[PDB]
């Protein structure tokens, strides 16, 4: 099925040949482009005022890259590297310690925010859904070193917002 | 007035859905699209710095901002 | 619709009003009330001429009207 | 203060005139004749002239267009050079602008000088019009002539502007 | 000379742009945004080359209609002279001058290349 | 046929040529000439008593001269 | 202090004259690029805040690098650069740009573009979203706001 | 250049303002991804087959995740089929309307780019929806589509269809047997149908000269 | 008082270019079914202002070969001409009651081409000589045209006199015995003014503002206000040379009022003509000028000297 298009001879009627000499001459569907240009002008616009009516999302939205922890407990990461393996630009760097007790954790957390390629995969590969991709977006930076993240800062930054988390997880957990 | 008249631009009260410390009003409309249904309004030094000229994003609490961003319908 | 944009036009006509205004304001100011004797040809400027010569002021605009009769 | 007003934009004429005439890069020379046609324009215009030298003003520049494209296209040198470069470009318009400066020093410090003719010095608001009653408007109903009583001449003009466009076209049309 | 005094107080008024835009604002640091810039990358040698044009004889063209122009400006003192037969045979002859002229470099594709 | 060719300069040859063919059959030449040879832009003189002229009258009041009546008689 | 206070009133003057506009250059490498033509649409205006698209360098008020700087690239990068009105600003506008990124390695790519210029507001994102590219163009405003250039003239 | 979509250096040799010779030199854009690719595995570098065509987010996707089940002779469930084909035309349609969109800017037309892009605000609010992601959605394992879609879209999709029909046909009405657009480029790019074979052409060049070709 | 008519003719046209931009780019955006600025200042207007001051700042500086004297020459004599073309504009009673003044227009108009023109050549980097022989091209095609097209006009009615003109235009604006004559004008007021890509090829996105492409930051606002000046320029001579209002006799405020509304909303006519169609083509700009509007301009030409011969309307010509 194919419909193959510019295949015309030109009427030679003379109501035909007359329409088109006054189109020649009037600039008639020129006019009509510029009717089109009013309808459009007396329509009202559908902007957003940016710091005031902000812009609509979704739930499954990808920031901030926060961190959890327990339901009244302690750090939600185990430092099982799993998302040192499936990160593609290689910006989770994770040296763990043991911590002072035995159970494994941490050292050195960081996320390469200048690498980070905002994808999930961390997210999916995360098994206890310690790292999470974060709802909002203002890093805005006037400086380099506040891009790279540490450990106390993404936990500073997960403690800024919990419940918004818990949210969106709620919404999103029967999916992925 | 002048509050709003050289805020931005709107005088669109009359749906009042309410306020937050830091004392933000929070206002959501169904009347118009989808994209002005919740609106937002910035206090006066809320933390000191002056906010009613150059006003930031994220003064706001996160709970509104999950409100606000269009992914739940009630306040 | 332009509910919004008529500010802009009317700011904008209204400095196109002024030159207009202020320039008649100016030539009423300027010869006595009277509209500007326009002076075409040399037959109107050499009316005009005899008209500032018979003034005594060497201004035309005076006009000396109706009294040297005598 | 100032009574010798055509005598002045003379002056400034020929001083952009000789500018224009001492060859610098083409460019150069028209805003040279740019400037040159403007301050003809206004001493004809001064002088008593109605339109006709607006008229040179508009054609003669749009001809001055005409050869800026030109001059653009065909040839320009790697640099090209302003009045004040060269030695010789830069005598030749200052030795045109000394025989100026001379020119005006032994008139307005002298009676009359005999290079050709016997030329009186001073402003020529002599002789002139004393205040003809007209209104008839005199270059008006001039140029009202060309139609009336001048049948042969704009047969030959204008025989001569065609044979001109086919001249044109047939020497550009000989390869 | 009242034009001449409209054109004195652009002349202040421009050249009072200048000074404002060199002397006020702020300092001159040049040696590099003298550079000349084409799209992004330094060229070989500069302009003044020789540039050949595509027009050959539409400028030609447009100088000698200008000379038509010319002739044909005083219509409306053509219009009121006892002679109407020859104001109206001479303005209708060069008119219809101007459009053979025209026809003959419109059939003979002199406008039909590189225009 | 001979219109389409190119419109807008055959339409443009169909009023030249009105142009050109329709000043012969006019009706109102001969009103312009007179018109124009009845604005007097300069003074119509004055001349020597006569040699008893039944013409060119002795006050412009008088209708023997060459009056006008038609400019407001249509 | 009649000095001082003329001088801050007409510095807080030229800085708000400065803050106004902002008309940047459509640089625009990669995909970044495809996002401020997103910028420029009637959901997310652009000319509300005056920032219009200039194509010409030498009168664009910042330049938004956007798009994966490369090596044969960078030198008309910077040749385009330092060719500006004296007040020069860079928004580096993705993560290709701001730090490299997905091609952080793999040659002919310089490491973020703070190797090749200086860089003020940087905004962050595969790609950023238009509503942050707006608050980073919010954010450089506030930073006019906070020039006290003719205080610290006179201070002087 | 704001003409040349995206970066492209153009060495145009001409002769004045009607040419001699002009050289794409491409390349200024070269980032690696071969070789990352040859220093990465499958799952980790679908992203790179994400960001290569940057318009087509969803049909290279889609090409990558089928040359793996065709190497690796697994038949994806149907259903993934199915919205693997309803977004591949969705990402043709965003494809189509930017390749309209460009050559308006590139040829002046300065508003239907607003419009269009308006409409195409609304498909990426529809990806946001989707996928989570802003334009780069990765979203198609090899192996089916991973993380659906949740209830909410099909209802947009449909109002969105109908509001699509009315804005093509306005797109229709506004340029679309426009004069000066159409008298602007008709009788330019002609290529030869023997030659549109074999300088290697494909798609939409295919498609406007001659042949008769779809896969 | 000379000198305060010659300042209220000055200053009202710089925030006539101000808020034109404005204007511009409000009703462009209203167009383009977004919106324009409206959060800075009052709804915009201090952001115009805030514009003037902003390209004050920027600091202009030269480039490498670019000869300085032809280089500042060139845009103070194309804001100065722009100025100057405002002189016998009967605004009811104008500045200088020349007795001609649209071939005045003419030479004025062509003396701002020759500004484009030095500006372009005196930038001296390639893209200005592109743009500026774009410019030379669209000039020998568009001062031919609009001069024939404007003896049409001024042959019935006008005699060169915008006073006797203002008196022809009370029964019947003289946009009923030429129409068509008319639209050819104005297409040809849209092409030499340089604005509306419908005819014009100098701010193209094919090249980069071949009139500024490095000319300097500070005197781009000279220029920019030229070329906007332009746009009130000949949209105000066609508001008085074709139409308009038997005026208030000996009251000016009347006619001002009803004048400035007709010009500015055809003015708001050219930007929406603007903001609506492609771009144009060299060779297309030749072929479709001379071959479509010049023997149409001479049959016009023609039949409106035959027409006071056919009905004996010959002028009351002072
Ligand atoms: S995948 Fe989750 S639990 Fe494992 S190391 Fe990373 S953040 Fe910790
Ligand atoms: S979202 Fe992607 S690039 Fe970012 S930390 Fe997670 S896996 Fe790495
Ligand atoms: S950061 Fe992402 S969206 Fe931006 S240019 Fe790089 S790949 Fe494209």
């Amino acid at each position: 099925t194919y419909k193959y298009v510019n295949l015309r001879e030109p009427s030679m009627d003379m109501k035909s040949v007359t329409d088109r000499a006054a189109q020649t001459l009037l600039w008639t569907e020129l006019i009509r482009g510029l009717g089109m240009t009013l309808s459009y002008l007396f329509r009202e616009p559908a902007t957003i005022n940016y710091p005031f009516e902000k812009g609509p999302l979704s739930p499954r939205f990808r920031g901030e890259h926060a961190l959890r922890r327990y339901p009244s407990g302690e750090e939600r990461c185990i430092a099982c590297k799993l998302c040192e393996a499936v990160c593609p630009a290689q910006a989770i760097t994770i040296e763990a310690e043991p911590r002072a007790d035995g159970s494994r954790r941490t050292t050195r957390y960081d996320i390469d925010m200048t690498k980070c390629i905002y994808c999930g995969f961390c997210q999916e590969a995360c098994p206890v859904d310690a790292i999470v991709e974060g709802p909002n977006f203002e890093f805005s930076t006037e400086t380099h070193e506040e891009l790279l993240y540490n450990k106390e800062k993404l936990l500073n930054n997960g403690d800024k917002w919990e419940a918004e988390i818990a949210a969106n997880i709620q919404a999103d957990y029967l999916y992925r | 007035y002048l509050r709003v008249l050289f805020r931005a631009n709107d005088v669109r009260v009359g749906t009042l859905v309410g306020e937050d410390k830091y004392g933000n009003k929070y206002y959501e409309d169904n009347k118009q699209f989808f994209g002005r249904h919740r609106w937002v309004i910035y206090t006066t030094e809320m933390n000191g710095k002056n906010t009613f000229w150059d006003v930031d994003g994220s003064m706001v609490p996160p709970e509104w901002h999950r409100w606000l961003h269009c992914m739940t319908d009630d306040p | 619709m332009w509910f919004e944009v008529l500010p802009g036009i009317a700011v904008m006509g209204v400095c196109l009003f002024i030159p207009g205004m202020a320039t008649a304001r100016i030539h009423r100011f300027s010869n006595g009330g009277r509209e500007k004797r326009v002076a075409h040809y040399s037959y109107q400027w050499y009316l005009m001429e005899r008209d500032r010569r018979v003034s005594g002021v060497n201004r035309y605009y005076v006009s000396k009207g109706l009294e040297n009769i005598d | 203060m100032m009574t010798y007003i055509v005598f002045i934009l003379s002056i400034i004429f020929v001083m952009g005139f000789v500018g224009f005439s001492s060859k610098p890069s083409p460019i150069y020379g028209g805003l040279g004749l740019i400037v040159s046609g403007g301050v003809g324009c206004g001493i004809v215009l001064n002088f008593g002239g109605s339109f006709l030298g607006l008229m040179v003003f508009l054609i003669y520049l749009g001809g001055m267009m005409v050869v800026f494209g030109y001059t653009t296209a065909m040839a320009t040198e790697q640099y090209p050079e302003v009045w004040v470069s060269n030695k010789v470009v830069l005598g030749t318009f200052i030795t045109g602008l000394l025989m100026e400066f001379l020119m005006v020093y032994y008139v307005l410090k002298d009676k009359e000088v005999e290079i050709v003719f016997k030329f009186n010095g001073m402003g020529d608001w002599v002789i002139y019009d004393t205040g003809d009653s007209g209104f008839f408007s005199e270059e008006a109903m001039g140029i009202a002539a060309l139609y009336s009583y001048g049948t042969w001449l704009v047969i030959v003009t204008g025989w001569s502007l065609l044979i001109g466009v086919v001249v044109i076209m047939e020497i550009t049309r000989g390869n | 000379m009242n034009l001449m005094i409209t054109l004195l107080t652009n002349f202040t008024l421009a050249t009072l742009l200048v000074t404002i835009a060199f002397w006020l604002p702020q300092l001159n640091v040049y040696s590099e945004k003298t550079s000349p810039y084409e799209c992004g990358f330094d060229p070989m040698g500069s302009a003044r080359l020789p540039f050949s044009m595509k027009f050959f004889l539409v400028a030609i063209t447009f100088l000698l209609f200008d000379l038509e122009i010319a002739l044909l400006l005083p219509l409306p003192w053509a219009s009121q002279t006892t002679n109407l037969n020859t104001m109206l045979t001479m303005a209708l002859l060069l008119i219809f001058l101007l459009a053979v002229s025209l026809a003959y470099e419109w059939t003979q594709k002199g406008l039909e290349w590189t225009e | 046929n001979v219109w389409a060719k190119e419109p807008v300069l055959v339409a443009s040859f169909a009023i030249a040529g009105l142009a050109v063919i329709l000043p012969t059959l006019s009706p109102y030449t001969k009103y312009s000439l007179m018109i124009n040879r009845a604005t007097p832009y300069n003074y119509p003189v004055p001349l020597r008593d006569d040699g008893n002229m039944p013409d060119v009258p002795s006050h412009p009041q008088d209708p023997q001269g060459p009056s006008l009546e038609w400019l407001k008689r249509l | 202090s009649r000095g001082e206070y003329v001088v801050a009133k007409l510095d807080d003057l030229i800085n708000w004259a400065r803050r106004s506009s902002l008309w940047p250059m459509t640089f625009g490498l990669a995909c970044c690029a495809v996002e401020m033509m997103h910028m420029a649409a009637p959901r997310y205006d652009m000319d509300r805040f005056g920032v219009v698209f200039r194509a010409s360098p030498r009168q664009s008020d910042v330049m938004i690098v956007a798009g994966t700087l490369t090596n044969k690239m960078a030198p008309a990068l910077r040749k385009v650069y330092d060719q500006m009105p004296e007040p020069r600003y860079v928004v580096s506008m993705g993560s290709c740009a701001n730090g490299g990124g997905y091609y952080h390695y793999s040659y002919s790519v310089v490491r973020g573009c703070d190797r090749i210029v200086p860089v003020d507001i940087y905004v962050p994102g595969c790609p950023p979203t238009a509503e942050a590219l707006l608050y980073g163009i919010l954010q450089l405003q506030k930073k006019i706001k906070r020039e006290k250039r003719l205080r610290i003239w006179y201070r002087r | 250049h704001p003409a040349a979509h995206g970066v492209l250096r153009l060495v145009m040799e001409l002769s004045g303002e009607m040419v001699r010779k002009c050289d794409p030199h491409i390349g200024l854009l070269h980032r690696g991804t071969e070789k990352l690719i040859e220093y990465k595995t499958y799952l980790q570098a679908l992203p790179y087959f994400d960001r290569l065509d940057y318009v087509s987010m969803m049909c290279n996707e889609q090409a990558y995740s089928l040359a793996v089940e065709k190497l690796l002779n697994i038949q994806p469930p149907p259903r993934a089929q199915w919205i693997r084909v309803l977004f591949g035309e969705i990402t043709r349609l965003l494809n189509h309307i930017m390749a309209v969109t460009t050559h308006a800017l590139d040829i002046g037309a300065m508003t239907p780019f607003f419009w269009m892009f308006e409409e195409r605000e609304k498909m990426f609010e529809f990806y946001e929806r989707v996928s989570g992601a802003r334009m780069h959605a990765a979203y198609v394992r090899p192996g089916g589509v991973h993380q659906d879609l949740p209830l909410g879209l099909m209802d947009d999709i449909y109002e969105f269809s109908k509001n699509f029909s009315l804005r093509i046909d306005e797109l229709e009405e506004m340029l679309t047997n426009n004069r000066i657009w159409r008298n602007r480029t008709v009788d330019i790019g002609v290529v030869t149908a023997e030659d549109a074979l074999n300088y290697g052409f494909s798609g939409v060049m295919l498609r406007g000269s001659g042949i008769q070709w779809d896969l | 008082m000379f000198m305060i008519n010659v300042l209220t003719l000055i200053i009202p046209i710089l925030l006539a270019v101000a808020f034109l931009t404005l204007v511009e780019r409000k009703v462009l955006g209203y167009m383009q079914f977004r919106k324009g600025p409206n959060v800075v200042g009052p709804y915009g207007l201090l952001q115009p202002i805030a514009d003037a001051i902003k390209l004050f700042i920027k600091e202009p500086l030269r480039p490498a070969t670019s000869s300085i004297s032809m280089f500042i020459l060139a845009p103070i004599l194309a804001l100065t001409l722009a100025l100057t073309m405002w002189i016998p504009l009967p605004m009811p009673y104008p500045l200088i009651n020349m007795n001609l003044g649209v071939l005045f227009m003419l030479a004025m108009s062509s003396l701002a081409v020759y500004s484009i023109l030095w500006s372009g050549w005196a930038s001296n980097s390639k893209y200005a000589l592109i743009g500026a022989l774009r410019a030379v091209a669209q000039t020998i095609s568009y001062e031919v045209t609009l001069a024939i097209i404007l003896l049409s006009v001024l042959l019935m009615n006008g005699s060169f006199t915008l006073s006797t003109l203002i008196i022809t235009q009370e029964q019947v604006w003289l946009i009923f015995p030429a129409w068509p004559l008319a639209m050819m004008w104005f297409i040809s007021t849209l092409a030499e003014t340089n604005r509306a890509p419908f005819d014009l090829t100098e701010g193209e996105s094919e090249l980069v503002s071949g009139f500024n492409v490095e000319y300097a930051a500070g005197p781009f606002a000279l220029f920019f206000m030229a070329e906007y000046a332009n746009i009130i320029m000949m949209n105000i001579f066609t508001t008085t040379l074709f139409l308009g209002a038997f005026h208030n006799p000996y009251m000016p405020e009347l006619y001002t009022i009803n004048f400035t509304i007709k010009s500015l909303l055809l003015s708001i006519t050219f930007l929406w003509i603007r903001a609506s169609y492609p771009r144009f083509r060299y060779d297309q700009l030749m072929h479709l000028l001379w071959k479509n509007f010049l023997p149409l301009t001479l049959a016009l030409c023609m039949w409106h000297v035959s027409l006071p011969i056919l009905l004996s309307s010959i002028p009351p010509q002072t």
